[PDB]
């Protein structure tokens, strides 16, 4: 009847104990193998409801705001009250920390200028996969082409990271407008940072479809 | 078209043979070239590896050549449509034909390997045929049989090839394989019709000589015989198929349910359908029938080094679920080596011995009454010296025939000598062989002597049966009238000579008067004319049948077994009484009727027979004994001997013992035991002096003619109830460890821990598991020590062992496999307190941003590579944890890192392997664990 | 009981026979295991009580091999060890020397090796042959490593101890096991018994195969003689007695898997192995007024 | 077991006649017996406790020695129950018997247990005595 209640739950004790045993052999700033994520994807930000395809109508609110409430919950921490306890690193070196305490860089909102859903140039982020490590080579620069306008530790290690954004502005002009705009973005100018593959589309580039609904 | 209707003379004009020896080896060889084997009978099979194509096909094996053909046809329509196509349902395809393809590879093996042996068995027992060649009877190999030679045939023979009847002593043959008659038919040879098929000189083909001998030349062969010129459920496999149908059923519901719920979790059409065929042929036991035939195969090679021949592999189960063994003394229960120990010719115990110097004890030929028995004993023998071995001592000897009749034949040797020259003084004249029936031979010779009355009668056979016809004694010499006061002596003599299990044979002769039968007087075996009544005793023989020296032990074996052994034995209550006495079939203790009704002094009528739980029943008896009768026998009695008992009542023997629900394994070696050994569970033949019908109606054939062997074979079936489930139980262990890792992945919504290339993969290695856990098994020290298993009671497949099986060695295994995924999934980065509503996001291929619990971030074909490195290794953990714990299982009972592995696997194992032991459930589950 | 001493071209073997008498009838010829003499195998079976109505009638001659005897001085360092096979050739000797025309053999383990080679050189001088856990085949490649492997690891006494006694009663029996302990390792010579014990293990294999009916009248191997094969129920030898069942003519032998029963039969089932062995020689014209047991018991 | 000392038919005597103040319980047993293979944990318990310097615990196999058979009146033959036989050596003779010999030769039959044992051959007395004599010795 009941006789596997005591069976199965003591069963696992074992296997909670194995997997307490494996839990406390591990670190909590550094995976022990990271073979796999060996070169950072791009990503765009904010995450549409379809395969990457931006889809907002102009003459409504609700339309853009999906994306709007997403830009500023995620654009946040960037502003400028929350990002004035943060050394200001030198600009294009490689800075890099030895120190018990780590801390991150200064990255200001003011960068991503101008989110034009309403004027008809909309704003999304253009974001960089983090990884542990895995210094940057070369000029780091994500190319965007479809006008196009272009503008680590660990979590517990590099806390306060702020990672460089990427803001993309695809005016929708009157002469073309309601059109299926395809933007290519990929990273230029690096070695280290792989931007080409088969299978893994998504390995240095992403490729978005924004649309504006005239 | 035959040679029915040809002369004595022009037999030997066509085939060129002299028809008293036949053709010599000479040109008996060059016969056998030119023609060929005698029996060639050649049937069509396979062509090999057209099986091969029945293998790589069918059953469950071609639901993987539709999904890899609905792959590769969804292959062709993606590279048609989109320009550089994904090389992955390609891939799928060529994984999913591999498999079958290794699957097939497995049950072809498997099934060859049973093969081989079961065609080995069909060679330890050939068919045997009696050529006389060179003028001399040898017994070469049937398929030496020559065109023109001569072979006889005696009763209970398989005809070799078609013979012309050139001589016939009453000879009658069952022609049912031509007609569909039964009734044996007289052969002659003589011309009676006609038809060759209706004709009294021919002898076809395979056709069984049920009684008598004759002797004929051989016609046609090979395939111009007239035979060769034309041309069912068991418990255990039908729990076994019962079993596989149910089991079919979960399948097919689990692989049905899983599509659905894949197919609500935004699965692919093509990836949800071959999931679905993943399951379902990962979850059927296929090979469990295969493994089955396996073990059995396995253990029936077992007892065949034990002398223990079956003719089916159902014969191998039925061995084992024996309750009842009805046995024959002679042969079987005892060595049918028989040797003199005394004598009796006067009214005393006359001791005999070896050694002939100094007359061996201290007796000679000075009484007449002892000449006149060894002359007796000497003519009535049919067995003769073989010519060889002469400066080998008398008793160290070789003599064909009977094996009274060869101690006989080597007393007289030893005590007188020259028995051929002896009878070749007194040439028979009418011979009357011995029969089951009769219970008596007797013979008619010539007399050289001085007052003889020109007529010599010459008789032996039961000693009782012999008495009742005789009506005048030999005493010192002198003929003397028989009367009581020599009627207690002979009694007397019977029971201590006969108390001993000692066997007797009555011999007695009479003076045949010359003025009633003359020189020339008619002597013919039918309608005899001679005086069988009022014959002159002229005493008994008592000699030596010891009991063979495994047997006692046997017998012990079987008492401790719950089988019940009963002795069908022709011999006289009071041998046979000693005998069972002698081999422990009538154990201390239990006692006859007559045996109690001795001990304390009352009429064995004032006896009840409630207190005596043995009895010797007389075969007079048991002719007019009900049905209702027998019943009150059988089971008011746990030590039963049948003695004056025909070949022909082991059939009624056998009824009333199967009337109780036993499994009864019947002994014979004759023509009338075949309807016995025919209607018992397990018929068991003779292989060394049994007839070639009852080797045809014995589902078993003893090679050595031993009861013990039988309980060898029994002993040896009991192991495959406890095997049989060893595999039962591992072919299901696997199925757990390939269906949790999708429930746990829609419960817990965790990444997929195993995917459907690795589910058909696991079941891959696993497959044989239960078939190299049959090669290497044991035997229990108390397999003789139980009750007889109950085969409509005792279930191979119950819920204690589906239970168990399931959930209690595949829980532990999948979670064994669970704890490699994990690992994986850890030292990449993802921690299990995050691993937990993942698979919304670690699946979806537009989130390519999913956080590890690090800090990182992976793309979807970063997060699957790690996947379907998780799913491997589950794969490969589950496949060499299972083999591992078949080794440790069977040595131990009746690295880089890499803790995650195996290791906990074995270690899960460890702990319930150790803390079941302190369950002990008694209706045991420790026996697996 | 008589001592001998026989020079023998491969060494001397010393037998003694006990019952002196003789003539044209067979003596019982035995050859002990290893880790044993005639006295630890054979001593406490012929004493056995239902066992002495069989030796009124027969002679007993116990033989040892070369060198594992009581009292026997160690040999040379490396000596050649005779092989099983010249073991074999030592007992033609020993019956001509003590004027025996013919035997009845019991060997147990490597003597029923022994016995059983000898009786396939020479059949005319064996009547019958009591084989006790024989295994008629070579050590072969996995137990030739192990055995290689234990050598070293394990000591000679356990080596020999787990060879005779099987793994229940070499932890129930205490008695059986305490007592062999001490004959092994006290009564023997650790030198020569080692020595014996290398020699039984590179035993080559006996050629015997069972008579096929017929077609394998060609020329046959197989010994010619009443053998009785004897393997207990819970013995580490009895799938080499089963292999030793087969490659025999199933006319003339016997198994007898005795129950209840372990490594040394003739030690812990005496009474069991007595009847069997009288209804043996019974079978072959002996004894033939000895009664049979179970009957003159009641 | 380093206890119980198992003796030859020449051994038994030297070591019966070597003190004659020690007193030794020698069981006297056959390796065909199954009763002798009951009694023995149970000796080897027995052996385990009372083992002092005064008192000695011994063995002997009659069914192979058969001169201690005929010395010590013990039967070997299988009719007579007389397997197991404990004798107590009180000053190298024989003080008590189990199982105990009528008159007529006939042994009585008597259950070989634990409980049994120290009852009937007064082993906690033997031990007290034994382990209180021995300090004299060492004096
Ligand atoms: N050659 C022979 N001539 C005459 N009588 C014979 C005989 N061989 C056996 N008998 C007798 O025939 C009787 C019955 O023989 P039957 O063949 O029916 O059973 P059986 O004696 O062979 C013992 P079992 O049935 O156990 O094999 C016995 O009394 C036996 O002495
Ligand atoms: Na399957
Ligand atoms: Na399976």
């Amino acid at each position: 009847l009941l006789f596997y209640l005591v069976f199965y739950g003591f069963l696992a004790a074992l296997f909670s104990f194995t997997m307490w045993v494996m839990l406390q052999t591990l670190n909590d700033e550094v995976p022990k193998y990271r073979d796999q994520i060996p070169s950072p994807g791009l990503m765009v930000f904010p995450k549409p409801v379809t395969a990457l395809e931006y889809t907002f109508s102009r003459s409504d609110p609700t339309s853009y705001a999906g994306y709007i409430e997403d830009l500023k919950k995620f654009l946040k921490p960037y502003t400028l009250e929350e990002q004035k306890n943060l050394t200001v690193c030198p600009d294009g070196a490689l800075f890099e920390q030895k120190g018990p305490v780590y801390v991150a860089c200064q990255f200001p909102i003011s960068l991503l200028q101008a989110f034009g859903y309403s004027q008809g140039n909309p704003c999304i982020l253009v974001k960089m996969n983090r990884i542990i490590g895995l210094k940057p080579e070369g000029v780091p620069r994500i190319d965007c082409v479809s006008n196009v306008a272009v503008y680590y530790y660990g979590k517990k290690l590099h806390v306060g990271y702020l990672q460089p954004l990427v803001a993309v502005q695809v005016s929708f002009a009157p002469n073309n407008t309601g059109k299926e705009v395809t933007v290519e973005c990929k990273i230029d100018g690096s070695a280290n940072l792989k931007s080409q593959d088969d299978r893994d589309k998504f390995l240095g580039r992403v490729m978005f479809k924004i649309t504006a609904r005239a | 078209m035959d040679d029915h209707k040809l002369s004595l003379d022009e037999l030997h004009r066509k085939y060129g043979t002299d028809l008293s020896r036949g053709l010599t080896s000479a040109r008996a060889a060059e016969i056998l070239a030119r023609d060929g084997p005698n029996a060639l009978t050649p049937p069509p099979t396979t062509p090999e590896w057209i099986k091969f194509c029945r293998q790589l096909f069918g059953g469950f094996s071609m639901l993987l050549w539709i999904g890899a053909i609905l792959c590769f046809l969804a292959y062709s329509i993606q590279a048609a449509t989109e320009e550089e196509p994904q090389n992955d349902n390609l891939y799928l395809g060529v994984v999913l034909s591999a498999v079958v393809i290794i699957t097939g590879c497995f049950s072809y093996y498997q099934e060859a390997k049973s093969s081989k042996i079961m065609e080995s068995f069909k060679n330890m027992v050939p068919q045997q045929a009696l050529v006389i060649r060179n003028g001399e009877k040898m017994s070469i190999n049937a398929e030496e049989v020559v065109v023109g030679d001569l072979v006889e045939v005696k009763g209970g023979d398989r005809i070799p090839a078609d013979l012309r009847i050139i001589s016939a002593n009453g000879c009658k043959v069952d022609n049912s394989s031509l007609t569909g008659e039964s009734e044996p038919q007289t052969r002659s040879p003589d011309f009676t019709n006609e038809n060759p098929l209706e004709t009294r000189n021919i002898a076809f083909f395979s056709t069984n000589c049920v009684e008598g001998t004759a002797r004929g030349i051989v016609v046609y062969t090979g395939d111009r015989t007239v035979m060769g010129r034309i041309a069912g459920q068991t418990p255990i496999a039908a729990e076994i198929e019962h079993f596989i149908h149910i089991i079919t059923g979960v399948a097919v519901f689990l692989g049905v349910s899983f599509f659905i719920l894949s197919l609500i979790l935004e699965y692919t059409w093509l990836e949800a359908v071959i999931f679905l065929i993943g399951i379902i042929v990962a979850n059927v036991p296929e090979g469990l029938l295969a493994t089955v035939t396996v073990c059995l195969t396995l253990t029936a090679k077992r007892m065949a080094r034990k002398n223990c021949l079956v003719k089916n592999l159902e014969a191998v189960e039925t061995l084992g679920s024996t309750s009842t063994i009805c046995s024959d003394k002679t042969g079987t229960l005892t060595q049918n080596r028989m040797t003199v120990a005394h004598m009796w010719f006067d009214n005393q115990i006359h001791e005999a011995d070896t050694t002939e110097n100094q007359s061996g004890v201290s007796f000679d030929k000075t009484s007449a009454t002892w000449l006149a028995l060894s002359r007796i004993a000497g003519l009535c023998n049919r067995a003769v010296f073989q010519a060889n071995q002469e400066n080998l001592p008398i008793l160290k000897r070789a003599v064909a025939g009977d094996a009274s009749e060869s101690a006989l034949l080597k007393c007289i040797e030893l005590c007188c000598g020259s028995v051929k020259e002896m009878r070749e003084r007194y040439a028979k004249i009418v011979e009357i062989p011995f029969n089951s029936t009769n219970k008596y031979q007797l013979s008619i010779h010539k007399n050289p002597n001085t007052s003889e009355p020109q007529h010599l009668l010459v008789m032996k056979g039961a000693p009782e049966r012999i008495l009742d016809r005789c009506s005048s004694i030999l005493l010192h010499g002198k003929e003397q009238p028989l009367d009581e006061e020599l009627k207690d002596a002979f009694q007397n003599a019977y029971l201590e000579l006969g108390g001993l299990g000692e066997r007797v044979l009555g011999f007695c002769h009479l003076f045949l008067p010359d003025e009633q039968f003359p020189e020339g007087f008619q002597f013919d075996t039918d309608d005899v004319n001679f005086p069988i009544d009022n014959l002159c005793f002229v005493g008994l023989i008592s000699m030596i049948d010891p009991p063979r020296a495994a047997v006692p032990d046997a017998v012990g074996k079987c008492r401790s077994a719950g089988i019940k052994v009963i002795m069908v034995t022709g011999d006289h209550p009071i041998t046979a009484k000693a005998i069972a006495k002698g081999v422990g079939i009538i154990s201390e203790g239990n006692e006859t009727v007559e045996d109690i009704a001795a001990r304390l002094n009352i009429p064995v009528s004032q006896v009840n027979p409630r207190d005596a739980k043995a009895c010797v029943v007389h075969g007079s008896d048991l002719k007019d004994m009900t049905s209702e009768q027998l019943d009150d026998i059988l089971k008011y009695h746990t030590e039963i001997v049948f003695a004056r008992t025909s070949p022909q009542q082991k059939l009624i023997i056998v009824e009333g013992c199967q009337r109780q629900g036993a499994i009864v394994a019947v002994t014979g070696d004759g023509v009338n035991d075949s309807p016995a050994l025919k209607k018992a569970d397990i018929g068991v033949a003779m292989g060394i002096a049994g007839s070639d019908v009852s080797k045809q109606a014995a589902d078993m054939i003893l090679l050595d003619d031993n009861f013990a062997s039988i309980v060898t074979g029994v002993e040896e079936g009991r192991l495959i109830f406890d095997n049989l489930k060893k595999s039962i139980a591992y072919t299901l262990t696997s199925n757990i460890p390939e269906i949790t890792p999708f429930l746990i992945f829609i419960i817990a919504n965790i990444p997929l821990p195993l995917g459907t290339v690795t589910i058909l993969c696991i079941d891959l290695g696993t497959d044989m598991v239960p078939a190299i856990s049959l090669a290497y098994e044991q035997a229990e020290s108390d397999i003789m020590k139980r009750q007889p298993r109950n085969p409509k009671t005792d279930k191979l497949v119950n819920e204690r062992l589906i239970s168990m099986a399931y959930g209690q060695i595949g829980m532990i295994q999948a979670l064994g496999g669970f704890f490699t995924y994990f690992v994986i999934l850890a030292e990449n980065g993802f921690l299990p307190i995050h691993l937990l509503g993942l698979r919304v996001d670690w699946d979806d291929r537009w989130i390519n941003d999913v956080e590890d619990s690090y800090g990182q971030q992976w793309t979807y074909e970063q997060r699957k590579i790690v996947e379907f490195t998780c799913h491997t290794a589950f794969f490969v953990s589950i496949v060499v944890v299972q083999w591992a714990d078949l080794v440790i299982c069977k040595t131990r009972r009746n690295p880089t890192w890499w803790f995650c592995a195996f290791p906990y696997s074995l270690l899960i194992f460890v702990y319930d392997k150790v803390r079941k032991l302190i369950i002990r459930r008694r209706p045991e589950k420790e026996t697996y664990y | 009981c008589q001592e001998h001493d026989i020079e023998t071209t491969h060494g001397v073997v010393h037998v003694t026979i006990r019952g002196l008498p003789k003539g044209n009838r067979p003596v019982i010829l035995t050859y002990h295991d290893i880790g044993l003499n005639h006295k630890s195998c054979f001593n406490a079976f012929f004493n056995f009580e239902d066992m002495q109505e069989i030796t009124q009638h027969f002679a007993v001659c116990h033989v040892d091999a070369p060198g594992q005897q009581e009292g026997a001085p160690s040999f040379p360092t490396g000596y050649q060890y005779p092989t099983m096979d010249e073991l074999a050739e030592m007992l033609p000797p020993v019956l001509t020397h003590l004027s025996l025309k013919s035997i009845i053999g019991i060997g147990v383990g490597a003597g029923a090796y022994i016995l059983s080679r000898f009786a396939l050189n020479h059949p005319e001088l064996v009547e019958g042959l009591v084989l006790i856990n024989v295994d008629p085949c070579a050590k072969g490649w996995i137990d030739w490593a192990a055995s290689k492997l234990s050598g070293l690891t394990t000591n000679v006494v356990d080596i020999i101890l787990a060879h005779h006694f099987g793994q229940e009663e070499l932890q129930a029996n205490l008695d059986l096991i305490q007592t062999y302990r001490m004959h092994i390792a006290q009564d023997i010579n650790q030198d020569n018994l080692q020595l014996f014990l290398n020699s039984y293990n590179g035993r080559r294999d006996l050629e015997i195969e069972r008579p096929i009916l017929g077609q394998n009248d060609n020329k046959s191997k197989t010994l010619k003689c009443s053998t009785l094969l004897v393997v207990g129920d819970n013995s580490p030898a009895v799938e080499a007695v089963v292999e030793c069942n087969s490659r025999l003519n199933p006319i003339n032998t016997t198994l007898l898997k005795m129950a209840d029963c372990g490594g040394l039969p003739q030690v812990v089932q005496p009474g069991k192995l007595t009847e069997a062995f009288k209804y043996f020689l019974q079978g072959m014209g002996y004894i033939p007024s000895a009664s049979m047991t179970r009957l003159a018991r009641s | 077991p380093e206890y119980i000392k198992y003796f030859n038919d020449k051994t038994i005597d030297e070591e019966l006649e070597r003190d004659k103040r020690v007193t030794w319980i020698v069981e006297f047993f056959a390796n065909w017996s199954n009763d002798c293979q009951s009694f023995a944990p149970i000796y080897a318990d027995l052996s385990l406790k009372y083992n002092c310097t005064g008192l000695n615990f011994g063995k002997v196999d009659v069914g192979r020695y058969t001169d201690v058979s005929t010395r010590y009146k013990v039967s070997t033959s299988p009719l007579t129950k007389q397997l197991p036989t404990l004798i107590l050596f009180q000053g190298g003779k024989e003080a008590m018997r189990r199982p105990q010999i009528d008159k007529k030769g006939r042994a009585v039959s008597w259950t070989f247990s634990e409980e049994n044992v120290i009852r009937e051959f007064n082993l906690n007395e033997l031990y007290q005595r034994a382990k209180k004599l021995s300090k004299a010795g060492d004096n």
